[PDB]
C-alpha cells in the first residue's frame, strides 16, 4: 500500500503543467531570401517581365 | 455411551469443541498458505494473477 501511494505522488509530480518550454530542435537555417526567389522564379516562368512602376 | 450394541467413549465438551476449531483453523492456514504465494504485485499494473 505505501508503494501505491509513492507511486501516487510521483505521478502527480509528473502529471502537474509546469514543463513551459518545448524540446527545440532548432538550427537548420531558413535562408528565407533564397525562397523569395525561387517562388518567384517558379511564378514568372516562360513569362517576360518588366520592372516597377 | 451405549447405543446399538456398541459402546462409545462420550468425550468431554472442551476436548469436542476445541478439536472442531483446531480442524477449522488448520483449513484456514493451509488456504491461506496456498494463496499468499500464488498473486503477483506489480506497483503500476496491480495485483495481478497469472
Amino acid at each position: 500500500q505505501l508503494l501505491d501511494v509513492s507511486r501516487q505522488i510521483k505521478s502527480y509530480w509528473l502529471t502537474n503543467s509546469l514543463s513551459t518550454s518545448f524540446p527545440t530542435v532548432d538550427y537548420s537555417e531558413p535562408d528565407l531570401e533564397k525562397v523569395k526567389r525561387t517562388l518567384t522564379k517558379l511564378q514568372n516562368h516562360l513569362l517576360e517581365v518588366s520592372l516597377i512602376e | 455411551f451405549v447405543c446399538n450394541e456398541n459402546i462409545y467413549m462420550a468425550p468431554n465438551a472442551y476436548t469436542l469443541l476445541a478439536t472442531r476449531m483446531l480442524n477449522a483453523t488448520y483449513c484456514f492456514q493451509k488456504a491461506l498458505t496456498k494463496i499468499e504465494k500464488f498473486p503477483q504485485y506489480n506497483p503500476q499494473e496491480g495485483y495481478t494473477y497469472p
